[PDB]
């Protein structure tokens, strides 16, 4: 092709590395507070817009609890570490490792069931419209 | 409890301080046409006047930075070359 | 004197402005977030060990649990934006401006008479035992 | 409540990664004598063997870095330049 599109691909290339960087430390970090039960393994990553492109529209849904405060300390280290990194909250991205309980089978999730697994754990017996 | 979280995979995007309400170089907003349009119709004749985006994650009017790359070539909030990463918001 | 005394004086006006800018972007990012900030004028002062000499065997107390949580989120902002260091924990130093309540008058306490009298807000009628 | 605080005025002292347990220059401690000293006595004959503090709040023995001067003039951890701008614990 050239060095036309291959520029762009090795800047996602720089972005993954930027990404993955940020992850090792908000991990280190999180090493260090370990306030709350939320934060028990965080493989989160810091991407930027102009690389990739926003899903649909940026969801902005109920979110678990847990899972919750996990992002607020994300938001704030980043914040606070290189100010400037003010993570969006979306949920059309990533993956998830749900342990259920015979043995212990973890199940996964990608960041789409998440939520309604939640709402069951906090009341079962829903239908579409709770 | 019956299903416990323990990994979780989210990822995060940041957008820089772009000031969403103040176009950082004609300062009307990050939509809704800019200085030199002003009006809806204005005789748009197609083209465009939409968002664009840079490699630095700073938004502006296409037709604002359009016209700057004439004044500077390094976009004024930082000292980074000004790519053209994304069209539109 | 010699300018080879001054340097260090030069130095500490130096840390003196890194912690007045350390400050304001302290500030300006408790603006964006700052959950944990009990003291609503948290103005910390971020020194240099080697400037400065240790007051004696750097102090710690039974600090007031509002003040407690402001210093805490303070140190966690200040660890996180500059990172690579730790923050120590010391009361041989700085002032506080308590406001006490016939009209409401502030009051001064120069960060010794803070945890007894928190004490004494938590219970009165105590003693030196206590 | 009676007594409300307002505002604060702590100061906050930060001091680098020095690891106290492990020398950065002679594995040993960030007290307890170092590798050349050894033995507590060790025929002290004055002299002194404290720890040396810089401009860049990194913490050795004097001995250390006062050795390794010879070898390289900045600070192990970092490329500043080394001061001596305190002596002791
Ligand atoms: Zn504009
Ligand atoms: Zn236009
Ligand atoms: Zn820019
Ligand atoms: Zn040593
Ligand atoms: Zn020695
Ligand atoms: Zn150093």
């Amino acid at each position: 092709c050239g060095c036309q599109f291959t520029s762009k691909l090795e800047g996602m290339f720089r972005d993954m590395s930027i990404s993955n960087t940020t992850m090792d430390e908000f991990r280190q970090h999180l090493q260090a507070t370990g306030v709350s039960l939320g934060g028990v393994d965080l493989t989160v990553r810091v991407l930027t817009t102009g690389y990739w492109p926003t899903q649909s529209a940026t969801p902005k849904c109920n979110i678990p609890p847990a899972p919750r405060h996990a992002f607020e300390i994300f938001r704030r280290f980043y914040l606070a570490k290189h100010s400037g990194r003010q993570l969006t909250l979306q949920h059309h991205m990533g993956s998830a490792d749900l342990n259920a309980t015979t043995r212990k089978h973890i199940l996964q999730v990608s960041t789409f069931q998440m939520t309604i697994l939640m709402l069951f754990n906090n009341r079962e017996k829903y239908t579409f419209e709770e | 409890k019956r299903f416990e979280v323990k990994k979780w995979n989210a990822v995060a995007l940041w957008a820089w301080d772009i000031v969403v309400d103040n176009c950082a170089i004609c300062r009307n907003h990050i939509m809704d046409l800019c200085i030199e349009c002003q009006a809806n119709q204005a005789s748009a004749t197609s083209e465009e006047c939409t968002v664009a985006w840079g490699v630095c994650n700073h938004a502006f009017h296409f037709h604002c930075i359009s016209r700057w790359l004439k004044t500077r070539q390094v976009c004024p909030l930082d000292n980074r070359e000004w790519e053209f990463q994304k069209y539109g918001h």
